[PDB]
């Protein structure tokens, strides 16, 4: 039908929303490598 | 399985290192017609339920997804599962839990005026961040704290809601159809009947009854001794099958009277082609989605992980015990993962998030047993089964006129032998046929000649009670609140239940391998 | 017969004289639900359930608890057609424009002819070759040593009483009777 129109289209903003979300995941793993350490 | 090594990823990587080193011989060991019978059974009982919960979502939900999304959903979370899992005998497809939320997020979107299509491809995308992060962190290792009493209960309880909704179908078949004296001969039939008509529900009734007992004696036949032994078997394996094809012969050479048959959609479509499309945008279809919601998503996707994640870990353990003669190896973490990560993919193409589910995955290690000289003797393991089950899952719809053929009363019978068939292996089932026995009848197991009568038909009764606590709680609209309480039978094992019985008794009652402490 | 349509307006007296619908079907599921429970008592009666004495008295009543369920559970369907037992009204001759309770030997309407009373002899040769053969192989399967018989029957003297008393019924115009084996 008709839809609303976006900046981004479906892969440019999942592939934002990934990235988004593995830059997430990597800091959790770097602060949780970063205790049980010092 | 679930010991915990303190690396990331530590239980991903040790669970791909112990099973796909079996990956060639889960090609060459279904090469036999007992795993044909197999797929032919696992086909229906994972295509029925899809076929009916698909039709209930595109009610409840405007046909947003429906059932060419509930069937290509599990085609292809089914084909990928059967590929890369670690535990290949497991079924993964909708459930009634995952109904009663997808239902509440529509009574929550039409109130607030959201998507309900576009706020799930944000509960997906959050639901991916939560399951990497339990993998990596082995977060899979607290299903070692699900005990043999948690997990019957589980299963019995699930095995009831199934024969429950089983019998409830032939209710509703009874009452759209009443025994009347009088009928309206001119009754339009397209779609469904509108008013009743004559030896409808009678003759559902007969074929399910005949279904069914076609089934209970040809599973006897095979253990039976009659024919040679090797025919004798090959005929008990296609058990299933052959009920089938009887009955729906026997309904097929039956033209005047009317029986509901297996309806699938036309073409492989999207359910309302005026909603959306196959991808749907994450900040919106028609509406801007608003930016808050994007971070509310996480309590439904913490609830949907609850919810897949007890499911799928309890349904591992049922199906992987010991006692099973399981010798190839399950993963706990790598199960989880694919499960969660290709509902949170599915989400985004509007298709929905499955759940391993209790009954069809105990029904298909249950079909691929092989039974010795009474006694578990292998488990046909193989990827084949659950692949080609996926695959004619999905080719269903291309099918159509073989299906169309297919009285539902045939699967209701088989859904009952599925519910009587499911309740074998539990000891809690067994503790409770020796509540109307004498003690002198009891067989020669650790929890009869170690512990008295009374004490274990109190922790039978113990058990009993949780039990109706939780078939009441699935009998409210606030049922989604069941994995917590499931959960909290947990602290009831590991606290309450040693202040009134000795270790001895509840080794006994509660052992991971049947043994006498 | 299974029908897409039916007549509503079917005479129902003395019997139905055009077909009704949910009638074979639910004879059918009474008859196969009555099998299946007498099958399941019987089972029962054998199986380790239950105080030993109450499942005994449970199952010796399994033939009668059956009919007794799927009596009722005919009964709770009022609108379905179903046949019924048919006893007489009374106790009463069938035809009470043919004969009576007493048959006089020499005719009734016309003069029964001497010849026959001769000629009675060999449909009585068959008749009792067919008694005497039922009612002795009947008490042969019945009085095996493997049934644990103790008490002992007679070959001579039941199979006396038995042509006897159809011999006697004969004059009333009964049936005669014969030990049946099922």
């Amino acid at each position: 039908r008709v839809q609303l129109a976006h900046h981004f289209s479906e892969p440019e903003i999942t592939l934002i929303i990934f990235g988004v979300m593995a830059g997430v995941i990597g800091t959790i793993l770097l602060i949780s490598y970063g205790i049980r350490r010092l | 399985p679930l010991q915990q090594t303190g690396q990331l990823f530590g239980g991903l990587v040790r669970d791909i290192r112990r099973r796909y080193p079996y990956y060639l011989s889960d090609i060459t060991d279904a090469f036999s017609p007992q795993v044909l019978a197999a797929v032919i059974f696992i086909y229906f009982a994972a295509l029925s339920p899809a076929i009916t919960f698909g039709g209930l979502l595109g009610e409840k939900t405007r046909n947003q997804m429906g059932v060419s999304e509930l069937l290509i959903s599990t085609a292809v979370q089914g084909i990928l599962f059967a590929l890369l899992g670690a535990q290949p005998l497991l079924v993964v497809g909708f459930s009634g839990p995952l109904l009663v939320f997808e239902e509440a997020f529509f009574s929550f979107c039409e109130t607030n005026g959201l998507e309900y299509i576009v706020g799930r491809v944000w509960i997906g995308f959050w639901l991916i961040l939560l399951v990497v992060l339990v993998v990596a962190f082995e977060g899979s290792f607290l299903v070692r704290f699900i005990s043999r009493y948690t997990q019957e209960i589980f299963s019995f309880l699930i095995s009831l809601i199934f024969i429950y909704e089983t019998f409830s179908k032939l209710i509703k078949i009874f009452q759209d159809h009443p025994l009347q004296k009088t009928y309206n001969y001119n009754v339009l039939m397209v779609p469904k009947p509108q008013g009743p008509l004559p030896n409808t529900a009678l003759l559902s009734l007969v074929l399910m009854a005949g279904t069914f007992f076609f089934a209970m004696m040809l599973r006897k036949f095979k253990n039976s001794s009659y024919f040679p032994g090797k025919l004798r078997r090959v005929i008990g394996d296609f058990g299933v099958p052959i009920s089938i094809l009887i009955m729906v012969l026997v309904d097929f050479f039956i033209q005047d009277t009317y029986t509901q048959k297996l309806s699938v959609p036309d073409g492989f479509k999207v359910s309302n082609s005026s909603a959306r499309g196959w991808v749907i945008h994450p900040l919106g279809l028609r509406s801007e989605f608003p930016i808050w919601m994007m971070f509310a998503s996480a309590l439904p996707a913490l609830l949907v992980f609850i919810l897949i994640f007890l499911e799928s870990q309890i349904t591992t353990l049922i199906v992987s015990k010991p006692e099973r003669k399981m010798v190839k190896g399950s993963g706990f973490h790598l199960d989880l993962l694919l499960v969660v990560g290709m509902g949170g993919v599915a989400a985004l193409f509007g298709m929905p998030w499955l759940s391993a589910t209790t009954v069809r995955s105990v029904t298909h290690a249950n079909a691929l047993t092989v039974m010795g000289k009474a006694q578990i003797q292998e488990v046909k393991e193989q990827r084949i089964s659950g692949l080609l089950v996926a695959v004619l899952v999905g080719l269903s719809i291309l099918m159509e006129p073989i299906l169309s053929r297919i009285p539902l009363a045939v699967l209701f019978g088989i859904f009952l032998y599925m519910g009587v068939t499911s309740l074998s292996g539990i000891q809690l089932f067994d503790r409770i046929l020796l509540l109307f026995k004498p003690p002198k009848y009891h067989p020669d197991v650790p929890y009869v000649k170690r512990v008295k009568t009374w004490r274990m038909h109190l922790f039978t009764g113990i058990q009993i009670i949780c039990l109706a606590v939780l078939w009441v709680v699935k009998s409210t609209p606030a049922s989604l609140a069941l994995p917590f309480v499931l959960i909290l039978t947990v602290p009831l094992r590991r606290v309450l239940l040693p202040l009134i019985f000795r270790n001895v008794e509840l080794q006994c009652l509660d052992a991971d391998d049947a043994k006498a402490t």
